[PDB]
RNA sequence: CAGGUCUGUGAUGCCCUCAGACGCCCUGGGCCGCACGCGCGCUACACUGGCGGGGCCAGCCGGCGCCCGCCAGGACGCGCGGAGCCCCCGCCGUGGCCGGGACCGCGGGCUGGAACGCCCCCGCGCACCAGGAAUGUCUUGUAGGCGCCCGCCCCCACCGCG
C-alpha cells in the first residue's frame, strides 16, 4: 500500500523541499499524497520551510495548516 | 533524517517508522504488560537505550514502575507480582488452564467446552461456535 | 479583571511554565507513571502535565474568589468520559490523589489558605495570579 | 442557573442605570449598563474574547451594525447563566441590542436602531422562543418512536 | 464571510438560479437560525454558505455540528481563494449553479422526462457538492475540506470529474433516454 | 420573638384563600410577605394496564406540593392567637417554629 | 420451631393495600403496589394531568 | 508447585491467618475483615474432628456449605457439596486453597445438544 | 372483541389441594442452563476520527469537606453544591493501524449472611473496512448526534420513563 517514510529524506530532502517550494501552496496532507511522507513528517519539514520564510501560513488549525509560499512571487 | 529499519525484541518484528510507544504496543502480541523518549520512533531508538529498557522489562520493580502496573500480580507459584511476556504469557496461560483442568471446576469445564467462563448469555450471542 | 481578561488556557500554559522555574509544586514521583482520571486509560504525553494541571487548580481557585470549595470539585472540572465499553459512554471524574497533592502543596507553600471546608486563593497567592496576568498583558 | 434572584446578586453597588435582557433556548442573560467608557464584558470575560472563536463575529453584530459612536459611551456588563455555549452567544447578541434600544428608547430614534439591526439580522433584537418538546411513552423523542417489529 | 470575501461584486450569472439564490443577505460567518425550513421557499432568502454548511452536518457522525462545519468550509474557502486567486463565494455560486441538473426522468412501469424547478436545482447542486466531498473524504488522506474545495472549482467550470457534474449529466442522461 | 410559618397545600385554590387570610389576621403582628416555595412535583409514571399486554401506554400521576414563607414578630400567646385567627380549611399543613 | 420459623432475614417490602411483594414503588416513601396504586391514587391526591 | 510461595508441606502446617495476606481479595475481605459464620466454623470444627478421629471414618463430609472457602488444613479431605440435588465429591488440592466449595461443585449438568 | 390480566389484592364464581398440604417457613440449586432461528437495543467500522492537555455552558433539577489510596474505594467530620458535545492546541496519519473492544489471564476493591453481582488496574486484542432480499420511524428546536436523572435496586442499565 502507501510508503511509510520513516523520516528518511536526507540528500533527497533538499529536492523534496525544492518541489514543495515550487508548488504555489502546500497543506500537511497534500505532501503525503504527492510524495509518500506521513502527514506527521510533512509537518516536520514544513516547520523548517516556514522557519526560513519560504512559505507563509495563511491559517493554522489543529488539523489543517494552510501555507502559501510568501516567496515564489519573484 | 537518521533512519533505521526493522528491529527485533523478544523475537518480534518492530516497524522503525512508528513512534516508540506504538512500536512496543505489542511484543510477540503478548508483550506490552520509559527511560527512552517514547516519541523518538523505533528507527531513532539507540541500542543503549533499548538495553536499559531490556533491563526495565525483565525487572520492572527496579526503575520506579509499580506493582499494580505489572502483568501478573500475585502469582500461584511464588505469590509475587512479576511482568512476563512472549512465551512466558503462553506458558503461564497454559499453566493457568492446566490448574483449572487439574481440579474439576466450572472454570475448568467451560474453558475446555469453549463456553465463555464468567460470561452470561450463552443462549443468543455465542453463535458461530 | 486582570487574569479574567487573559484567555484562561493561555494564562494556564504560561503560568505552569513560570511555576516550574519559580519552584512552586515540584511534581511528586507518582505523577510520572500515572494516567489522570478513571476515564482516561492513557497517561499525559505533555511531560509538563503536572505543571499545566497546577496552573489550572490555582487559577480555578482564583476563579472561586471566596468559595473555599475542595479537591473533588476541581477533579470534576478536568473529568471526561470513559469509553472501551459495549455499554454507552458516561462521564468519570478526575483522579483525586493528583488534585489533593497540588492543593495541599499550594497551601503548604502558602499560595492558598484553608479558611474553612476547602481552599480559597490566599492574599499572598492572589498577587501571584494577578502578577503573571500583568506579565501576559504586556 | 434558572431565573433565580441571580439577576442582581452578582453586583453590589456600582449601580447600573440601564437594565436589559437577552434570553433564548433556556440560556437567560441579564445585561446591566453603567454608560462609562463603552467597553462590554460577559460573564467576567471581555466581549472581544469569546470562548467560540468563530462566534465572536455573531456576538459583535449589534456593534457591527451601528457606528463606534453608539458604543463609545455605553458600558455594558452581561451575566449569562444556564442553557448552552451556542445559546449563550445568541443570548449575548439579544442583550446588547436591548441595551442600545434602552439608551434611545424615549426618543423616536429608538426606531432607527431597531430597523437597521433587525433588517440586517432577525433576532438581533427579537428572541425566537423555539423551546424543546417532551418525550412521550413509546418513543425516545417527541417526534421519534421505537422501531415496530411486525407490520 | 470569516472577516473576508465581501459579496461586493459576487453575483449569479444564471438567471433562473439567481431568483432562488442569496448573494447579499449574508450575516457574518455562516450561522444564524432563521427558521429557513418554515413556510415554503424560505431557502431562497437563506445565506448560500449556511445552506452549504448545513449540508455538511449529515450522514450521522457529524450531525448538528455546525461550528466544526463552519470552520471546515472556512478552511475550504481559503483553499479555494488561494488555488484560483478568486473570491470563494463567486466560485461557489457558479459551482452550485452548474451542478444542478435541469432534466430529471421521474416515474411521472414507465418513466417520463420532466423539467426541473430552479429551487430543486439550487438544492441538488449544494447537496451533490457535499456528497462529492463526503464520498472522497472517507478512508482517504485528503481532509474533507480539500475535497469540498476540489469539487467546487471543477463544478464552476463544468468538468465532469466533479461528482456533482457527473451525477447531473447522468441524471440528464437517463432523462433524455426515458423522454 | 420571630416565629417561622410554613404552609403546605396540595390544592393551589385551597392554599390561595389561606395566604389571603394569613395577611388579614397577622397585619398588626407584621406577618412576612408570602414568598412561594417552587412547586415540589411528586411524579409517578405507571403502566396503565394491570398486565403488560397491548401497547405499553403509561399513566402519569402527579401531586404538586405548594409551600409559602411567613415570619411573625409577636408574643408566644400572639402566634397562638393568629393560629386560631387564620381561616381553618381542612387537609392543610400548619407550621409553628422559632 | 423457634429457630426454623423466619431464620432468614430479608426486606419484605409489600404494597400497604395488597401485600404483594412486587412493584413496591417506594419512590417518595409510598409502599404502594403499582397495580394497587392505580386503584387508589385519587385519595393520595395524585392528579393525571 | 508451592502454592503462592508456601511449599505444599509448609501449607498444611501453615494457618489461614499466616497465608491470609497471600490469599485472594475476596478471601481477605471474608475472613480477615467480615469474619466467618457459625455454620462455617462448626463445619471447620466438624472437619477437624472427623480427620482427627481417624476410626478407619467414611463420613466423606456431606455438606450444603458452598460458601466455605477451603482452609490450608483441609488438603486431602474428600468434601461433598450439595450441587442442588446431590452431594458432589470434592477432594482438596494445593491450588484449591482459599477457594469456595461452590467453584468445585457442579451446580448444573452440561448441555449435550 | 369470548384481545389480555383468576400470577396484584379481604375483588370473585365454579373448582382443586388441605397435616408426608397445591398452607407457611428453612437450606441448596433453576429462571442467567445453549448445535442453533428471530424481535428491541447498545458499540463499531475511523482522520467531518481515535488520542488527551487545558478552556468552558445544562435542564428533570440539584449536597460536600479533609486526608489515605494508581484506582477501586476507605477512614474522618460537616452541611452543602453543576454535564457531555463542542472550543483551542498538540498528536497519530489512511496501515484491521495510534480505529473497535468482544473474549480471556493475574490482581485490587466494594454490597451483602453469602457472588454466582458490580467497579477498577496491568495485561489480552474477536469479528467489523458501511451491511442482500427486505424493512422501521419521523417535517422545528424536528430527525440525528450528545450527555444526565429517576423507577424497579444490596450490587448492577446496552432498559423503561423523563
Amino acid at each position: 500500500v502507501d510508503y511509510p517514510t520513516l523520516f528518511a529524506d536526507e540528500a533527497a530532502m533538499n529536492e523534496a523541499l525544492k518541489f514543495i517550494k515550487n508548488s504555489k501552496c502546500i497543506t500537511h496532507t497534500q505532501i503525503c499524497e504527492r510524495l509518500r511522507v506521513s502527514v506527521a513528517l510533512a509537518k516536520r519539514v514544513m516547520r523548517q520551510l516556514v522557519k526560513s520564510g519560504d512559505f507563509a501560513i495563511v491559517s493554522k488549525s489543529s488539523r489543517m495548516t494552510i501555507f502559501k509560499n510568501m516567496t515564489k512571487k519573484e | 533524517n537518521d533512519y533505521r529499519d526493522l528491529l527485533r525484541m523478544f523475537n518480534t518484528n518492530i516497524q522503525g517508522k512508528v513512534v516508540l510507544e506504538c512500536a512496543l504496543v505489542g511484543i510477540k502480541g503478548i508483550g506490552r504488560r520509559a527511560n527512552i523518549d517514547v516519541h523518538k520512533r523505533a528507527g531513532e531508538l539507540t541500542a543503549a537505550e533499548e538495553d536499559a529498557l531490556m533491563k526495565v522489562l525483565e525487572d520492572p520493580l527496579s526503575h520506579g514502575i509499580p506493582a499494580w502496573m505489572l502483568n501478573r500480580n500475585n502469582d500461584f507459584e511464588s505469590g509475587k507480582d512479576m511482568h512476563i511476556l512472549v512465551n512466558t504469557i503462553a506458558s503461564t496461560h497454559r499453566a493457568d488452564l492446566e490448574r483449572l483442568r487439574k481440579t474439576r471446576c466450572e472454570r475448568g469445564v467451560r474453558h475446555h467446552h469453549n463456553l465463555k467462563v464468567r460470561g452470561q448469555h450463552t443462549k443468543s450471542t455465542g453463535r458461530r461456535g | 479583571s486582570s487574569v479574567t481578561r487573559v484567555p484562561a488556557d493561555v494564562f494556564i500554559n504560561s503560568f505552569a511554565a513560570h511555576l516550574k522555574n519559580r519552584g512552586i509544586i515540584k511534581c511528586p514521583a507518582f505523577t510520572d507513571y500515572v494516567k489522570t482520571g478513571v476515564s482516561r486509560q492513557y497517561a499525559p504525553r505533555d511531560a509538563d502535565w503536572f505543571y499545566i494541571k497546577a496552573a489550572s487548580v490555582i487559577r480555578h481557585f482564583y476563579i472561586s474568589g471566596s468559595h473555599s470549595i475542595g479537591v473533588a470539585g476541581l477533579a470534576r472540572k478536568y473529568s471526561s468520559l470513559q469509553k472501551g465499553k459495549t455499554t454507552p459512554h458516561h462521564t468519570k471524574r478526575a483522579s483525586c490523589k493528583v488534585i489533593r497533592s497540588i492543593v495541599s502543596q499550594f497551601l503548604g507553600q502558602k499560595l492558598l489558605i484553608a479558611g474553612e471546608r476547602g481552599r480559597h486563593i490566599s492574599p499572598n497567592g492572589r498577587k501571584m495570579v494577578e502578577d503573571f496576568a500583568e506579565g501576559l498583558q504586556k | 442557573d434558572l431565573l433565580e434572584r441571580n439577576d442582581i446578586e452578582v453586583r453590589e453597588r456600582d449601580k447600573y442605570t440601564v437594565h436589559t435582557l437577552g434570553k433564548k433556548k433556556n440560556s437567560v442573560a441579564v445585561a446591566f449598563v453603567k454608560a462609562g467608557k463603552g467597553d462590554i464584558l460577559v460573564n467576567n470575560v471581555p466581549l472581544a474574547l469569546v470562548r467560540p472563536e468563530i462566534l465572536r463575529t455573531k456576538v459583535s453584530e449589534p456593534i457591527m451594525i451601528l457606528g463606534e459612536s453608539l458604543f463609545k459611551g455605553l458600558d455594558m456588563n452581561i451575566k449569562v447563566a444556564g442553557g448552552g455555549h451556542v445559546s449563550q452567544i445568541y443570548a449575548v447578541r439579544q442583550a446588547i441590542s436591548r441595551g442600545v434600544l434602552a439608551s434611545v428608547k424615549d426618543e423616536a430614534a429608538r426606531s432607527e436602531l431597531r430597523a437597521k439591526l433587525v433588517s440586517y439580522d432577525r433576532q438581533l433584537v427579537v428572541s425566537d422562543p423555539r423551546r424543546c418538546e417532551a418525550k412521550k411513552f413509546g418513543g425516545r423523542g417527541a417526534r421519534a418512536r421505537r422501531q415496530k417489529s411486525y407490520r | 464571510l470569516f472577516n473576508k470575501w465581501p459579496l461586493t461584486d459576487v453575483k449569479c450569472q444564471d438567471e433562473s438560479l439567481e431568483a432562488y439564490i442569496s448573494i447579499d443577505n449574508h450575516s457574518f460567518v455562516p450561522h444564524s437560525a432563521g427558521r429557513w425550513s418554515a413556510k415554503r421557499f424560505r431557502k431562497a432568502k437563506c445565506p448560500v454558505v449556511e445552506r452549504l454548511t448545513n449540508s455538511l452536518m449529515m450522514h450521522g457522525r457529524n450531525s448538528g455540528k455546525k461550528l466544526m462545519a463552519m470552520k471546515t468550509v472556512g478552511e475550504a474557502f481559503e483553499l479555494i481563494n488561494l488555488y484560483t486567486g478568486k473570491n470563494p463565494v463567486q466560485v461557489l455560486v457558479d459551482a452550485v449553479a452548474n451542478s444542478g441538473p435541469r432534466e430529471d426522468s421521474c416515474r411521472i412501469v414507465r418513466r417520463q422526462s420532466v423539467d426541473v424547478s430552479p429551487l430543486r436545482r439550487v438544492n441538488i447542486g449544494i447537496y451533490n457538492i457535499a456528497t462529492g466531498a463526503r464520498k472522497a473524504a472517507f478512508r482517504k488522506v485528503r481532509p474533507f475540506a480539500e475535497c469540498l474545495a476540489e469539487e467546487i472549482m471543477n463544478a464552476a467550470a463544468g468538468a465532469d470529474k466533479s461528482y456533482a457534474i457527473s451525477q447531473r449529466n447522468s441524471v440528464e442522461r437517463i432523462a433524455v433516454s426515458n423522454r | 420573638q420571630k416565629y417561622t410559618i410554613i404552609v403546605v397545600g396540595k390544592d393551589l385554590k385551597l392554599v390561595e384563600r389561606y395566604v389571603k387570610s394569613i395577611v388579614k389576621e397577622g397585619r398588626a403582628f407584621g406577618i412576612s410577605g408570602p414568598c412561594r416555595a417552587p412547586v415540589r412535583r411528586l411524579t409517578i409514571t405507571t403502566r396503565k394496564s394491570p398486565c403488560g399486554e397491548g401497547t405499553n401506554t403509561w399513566h402519569r400521576f402527579e401531586l404538586r406540593m405548594y409551600k409559602r414563607t411567613f415570619w411573625v414578630t409577636c408574643g408566644g400567646n400572639d402566634i397562638s392567637t393568629i393560629l386560631s385567627k387564620t381561616v381553618v380549611i381542612p387537609g392543610i399543613q400548619v407550621t409553628v417554629e422559632v | 420451631r423457634e429457630t426454623e420459623f423466619c431464620t432468614h432475614i430479608a426486606h419484605k417490602r409489600e404494597c400497604r393495600i395488597c401485600g404483594n411483594y412486587n412493584s413496591v414503588y417506594r419512590k417518595y416513601g409510598l409502599f404502594i403496589c403499582r397495580r394497587c396504586f392505580k386503584e387508589n391514587a385519587g385519595k393520595i391526591g395524585f392528579v393525571k394531568l | 508447585p508451592n502454592f503462592r510461595g508456601v511449599e505444599v508441606e509448609k501449607l498444611a502446617t501453615m494457618k489461614i491467618t499466616d497465608i491470609l495476606p497471600k490469599l485472594n481479595a475476596r478471601c481477605r475481605r471474608r475472613i480477615g475483615k467480615h469474619g466467618l459464620s457459625m455454620k462455617h466454623l462448626r463445619f471447620v470444627n466438624k472437619l477437624r474432628l472427623r480427620r482427627a478421629a481417624q476410626p478407619s471414618k467414611p463420613k466423606i463430609v456431606r455438606t450444603h456449605l458452598r460458601d466455605m472457602i477451603i482452609f490450608p488444613e483441609m488438603i486431602g479431605m474428600t468434601v461433598s457439596v450439595y450441587n442442588g440435588r446431590q452431594f458432589i465429591p470434592v477432594e482438596i488440592k494445593p491450588p484449591m486453597v482459599g477457594r469456595a466449595l461452590r467453584e468445585y461443585s457442579m451446580s448444573y449438568k452440561i448441555v449435550s445438544h
